[PDB]
């Protein structure tokens, strides 16, 4: 897996993918 | 929680894991 800062749609995206049917929670607050 | 963990500073692919449902 990359190696890098995941930030805002970015790191949206990367939860899409690891998650996978799971689905996930994104709370930034 | 995420943005600090891995915005702020880098997650590993298990850290990314913790906020799958
Ligand atoms: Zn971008």
């Amino acid at each position: 897996f990359v190696n890098q800062h995941l930030c805002g749609s970015h790191l949206v995206e990367a939860l899409y993918l690891v998650c996978g049917e799971r689905g996930f929670f994104y709370t930034p607050k | 929680g995420i943005v600090e963990q891995c915005c702020t500073s880098i997650c590993s692919l298990y850290q990314l894991e913790n906020y799958c449902n």
